[PDB]
RNA sequence: AGCGCCGCAAUUCAUGCUGCUUGCAGCCUCUGAAUUUUGUUAAAUGAGGGUUAGUUUGACUGUAUAAAUACAGUCUUGCUUUCUGACCCUGGUAGCUGCUCACCCUGAUGCUGCUGUCAAUAGACAGGAUAGGUGCGCUCCCAGCAAUAAGGGCGCGGAUGUACUGCUGUAGUGGCUACUGAAUCACCCCCGAUCAAGGGGGAACCCUCCAAAAGGUGGGUUGAAAGGAGAAGUCAUUUAAUAAGG
């Protein structure tokens, strides 16, 4: 689970502006935090198929959002994935 | 069916178990995986599928350069040989499956072409129905194997009248019929064949044998990829998911010892039977078995000692032990795998080799087969093969002095027919065939006797355990179980009851039905009905008769047939195959099954 | 209600019984078949989870016999399963982590359903398979909930280029890991083993036998079965995720 402080820090860091809470860039940043933590869990917990179910959802959610961003703008898309460290 | 398996736990100190586990998991199973990969890429692979046969030596040839590859080099000679046998039998299995499926697809595709309705047969013959009926009466009078003979007659007879007459004659089960064709029952029967062709076509897209990766390196690298990389499209992400859901293989492939003397038996000073394997004699394993099997493991030592006392003038061709499989059974709980899992030896024996009379049966079977071989076989190593065969043929004459038990004698005119059904798994009729009289019926309830309550237990547990799995799946709970072992128990109880009744009436044989593939018949029948009832509504079609289709997929007619065949062979009762009639009750089906198998003796 | 199962009762009958004439004719006690009712103080079924290298289901040889098997002697090992008993539980402490929820309507193979102290709110404590409904049981039905089947309705905020997102708490409910609680058994107790390991001591009932009012040698017994296994492919069902399909 994700703390409100880490959540709000993600919001502030990826916001387009101070009241943006839901742009696709903020959404993929939130999902990237979740995917990173859950990958570390599943590397240690291969039999946690319940948690693995969540990963496949989260990876798909981010895949759809990044594909949406990429055809709004490749400049914003490339900058965003570079910040998040996604190849 | 005189080959059976007996098993024992193998016990040894930890360093022996660890060394064997590492040989199996780190070298032998990776070698098997590599052989499966290379064999599936071989340029002759596509012609092996057409022959349905693997070359006798191609796995051995592929393994030779791998025996000194740093990935695989550390193994005894018999472990390489075991890996070869594993891989060779896998493809012998898989190529035989694909070959038969292809023949089924070709056979039914021809039938779909020659299945024409009388409205179509009128046009395609150019003759009135009475005219083709007469021509079918002539062609039947010549073809008098009848089915195959008509299928032979069809192909090269390009004369559309005779060709249509054969089509009409085959539509009716190789016979004349006066009655009119019900056009909707024909259209349904045509549709069944299309579904069967489609389902055969889909089954022929089987995967190549997948192997056992025990490291699961592909899973972890895919996890790192899918979490840090953008998927190029949906199909890459789907392939990632398909890998991430794939479950890890825990256990290596077992070892196979096709030379019975590669298991060397001994008794330790604490009096326990012990075994070691060729190439691993430093690892002594202690035999821990039930007394109900101990007499076999004692026999393995006595057979070994007999041939040593005779300075190898006996043949191991008559050793009661045939081969061994060395298996790790999955342990519950946690530990290092050589501690967690339990090492188990499975020995094939031929039950006839227990007695002296049965050994004489095997000796003649061996002698005839080897005398045939030596005559037909006639290089230096091929001449050495002849000399080994001639040594076997000489040495099988030396007796092991085994227990004498006179062979079963059954009356040729007394048969037991066993009717198999979805509702009543077995029903038997003892028939005196020259008298044409039933000596005894038994129902399923009389066969099970006091065990009959197990049959309601099975139905009740199959319902209950399916529903508990359904509930557990939604929670991702691992606690998913089923009644397969109870079902196996019931089929073995029935098999013993049937054979005991056969012995009691001195039946010469047990008659079993040629059911064919009941599941593909039922599945294509129900689909053809459902497509009429739910046109354009696939989920309605799949809901239709769902529980009947499930019941037919659970019907264990093969396991019951196999259990009967094994028990009859262990008492020397002949098994015969007959055709079960569709008419009548299970009792009448069993009687007419028995009597038809008697009349089919030619 | 429906469906499955269970027995009950009834009819007909042969795989049952009776007879001389051994292939037929009666009958329905027994042992079974055909599915026909019916739920009764009946007789049968009965599904919360777990607990033994448990016992019996063996091998060989001799003797007997019509097989079936039976008796006597010698040997015995612990595997993989199916039942019947008996016993124990309703779990604990830290971590990791999924899913769910703005709100409303409908209600899914959804969730929950025991007893009795206490107790207005809240659940706790002590019992415990008697666990909602019927003879028993269900995904059916009843009652409460339903966000965690599907759908539908409809707020403000972000976003609005096809992605969607927030309203979400010491929250509800799953999974995984580590350690840990009870039975860890086959007549009972105690001390041990668990890749090997057994030892000691008792209670009932029956044999065997001093010549005997009385207890006591030498033993026996204290629930049964089944077995052909590995490897590879496939089908079916269900669950989860994904996609809108070349």
């Amino acid at each position: 689970a994700l703390t409100q402080e880490r959540k709000q820090e993600i919001i502030v860091n990826y916001q387009v502006h101070e009241t943006d809470t839901g742009s696709a860039d903020v959404q993929v940043a939130m999902l990237t935090e979740r995917i990173n933590r859950l990958s570390l869990h599943l590397q240690a917990n291969k039999k946690d198929h319940s948690s693995r179910r969540g990963l496949l959802k989260l990876i798909g959610q981010r895949k759809r959002l990044l594909a949406y961003i990429q055809k709004d703008s490749r400049e914003k898309y490339q900058a965003l994935i570079g910040r998040l460290g996604i190849r | 069916s005189s080959q059976i398996t007996i098993q024992a736990r193998l016990i040894s100190f930890e360093s022996n178990r660890q060394q064997l586990w590492k040989l199996m998991a780190d070298l032998n199973t990776p070698l098997i995986n590599e052989l499966l990969c290379q064999l599936g890429q071989h340029p002759d692979f596509e012609k092996w599928q057409q022959k349905g046969k693997l070359p006798s030596t191609v796995v051995s040839q592929l393994c030779q350069p791998l025996k000194t590859d740093p990935r695989f080099a550390g193994q005894p000679s018999r472990l390489y040989m075991s890996a070869i046998h594993i891989v060779d039998y896998i493809y012998k299995s898989w190529l035989a499956i694909q070959k038969r499926l292809q023949q089924q697809l070709d056979g039914k595709t021809r039938w779909l072409e020659m299945l024409n309705s009388d409205a179509e047969l009128v046009e395609l013959s150019g003759d009135t129905l009475e005219a083709i009926r007469v021509k079918a009466a002539e062609i039947l009078a010549i073809a008098m194997s009848l089915s195959k003979t008509l299928f032979d007659a069809y192909q090269e007879t390009e004369d559309i009248k005779s060709r249509s007459a054969i089509s009409y004659l085959l539509k009716n089960g190789c016979k004349l019929t006066d009655k009119e064709e019900d056009s909707e029952k024909f259209a349904k029967r045509r549709r069944q064949v299309e579904i069967q062709i489609q389902r055969l076509t889909e089954k022929l897209i089987s995967r190549m044998p997948k192997g056992r990766d025990l490291t699961n390196a592909k899973w972890l690298e895919t996890l790192l990829t899918a979490t840090t990389t953008v998927a190029e499209d949906n199909a890459q992400a789907k392939r990632w998911q398909d890998i991430l859901l794939t479950r890890s293989s825990s256990l290596p492939f077992p070892l196979v010892f096709e030379t019975n003397e590669d298991m060397v038996w001994s008794k330790n000073q604490k009096g326990r039977l012990c075994v070691h394997f060729n190439g691993l004699s430093d690892l002594i394993f202690e035999v821990y078995c039930g007394n109900r099997q101990l007499h076999w493991f004692q026999r393995f030592l006595e057979d070994q000692q007999t041939k040593r006392k005779s300075k190898n003038q006996h043949s191991s061709g008559l050793f009661t032990l045939r081969n061994g499989h060395l298996v790790w059974l999955e342990g519950e709980g946690k530990g290092e795998p050589w501690n967690l899992h339990h090492l188990t030896l499975y020995c094939c024996v031929d039950n006839r080799l227990w007695t002296e009379e049965g050994t004489e049966i095997v000796r003649q079977e061996k002698a005839d087969e080897i005398t045939k071989f030596i005559t037909n076989m006639k290089s230096d190593t091929q001449q050495a093969l002849i000399q080994r065969k001639q040594s076997t043929l000489t040495r099988i004459n030396n007796s092991f002095e085994r227990p004498s038990q006179p062979l079963y004698q059954g009356q040729s005119h007394i048969l037991v027919g066993v009717s198999l059904g979805l509702e009543k798994p077995a029903t038997v009729a003892v028939v005196d065939a020259i008298a044409n009289k039933v000596l005894a019926y038994r129902s399923i309830k009389q066969l099970l006797g006091d065990n009959y309550e197990l049959l309601n237990r099975q139905r009740r547990q199959q319902q209950y355990l399916s529903h508990e799995r359904h509930k557990a799946q939604k929670n991702f709970s691992p606690n998913q179980f089923g009644a397969s072992e109870l079902g196996q128990h019931i089929d073995r109880l029935l098999a013993k009851a049937i054979v005991a009744l056969a012995r009691t009436y001195k039946a010469g044989s047990i008659v079993l039905p040629k059911l064919g593939d009941m599941r593909e018949v039922v599945q294509s029948e129900i689909q053809a009905i459902a497509e009429q009832k739910f046109p354009g509504y696939i989920e309605g079609q799949q809901k239709y008769a769902k529980q009947y289709r499930v019941n037919v997929h659970r019907w264990s007619y093969g396991r019951l047939i196999q259990s009967i065949q094994s028990k009859a062979a262990q008492t020397g009762i002949v098994i015969e195959e007959g055709k079960q009639p569709i008419r009548g009750s299970p009792h009448d089906k069993a009687k007419e099954l028995a009597l038809s198998a008697y009349n089919l003796r030619l």
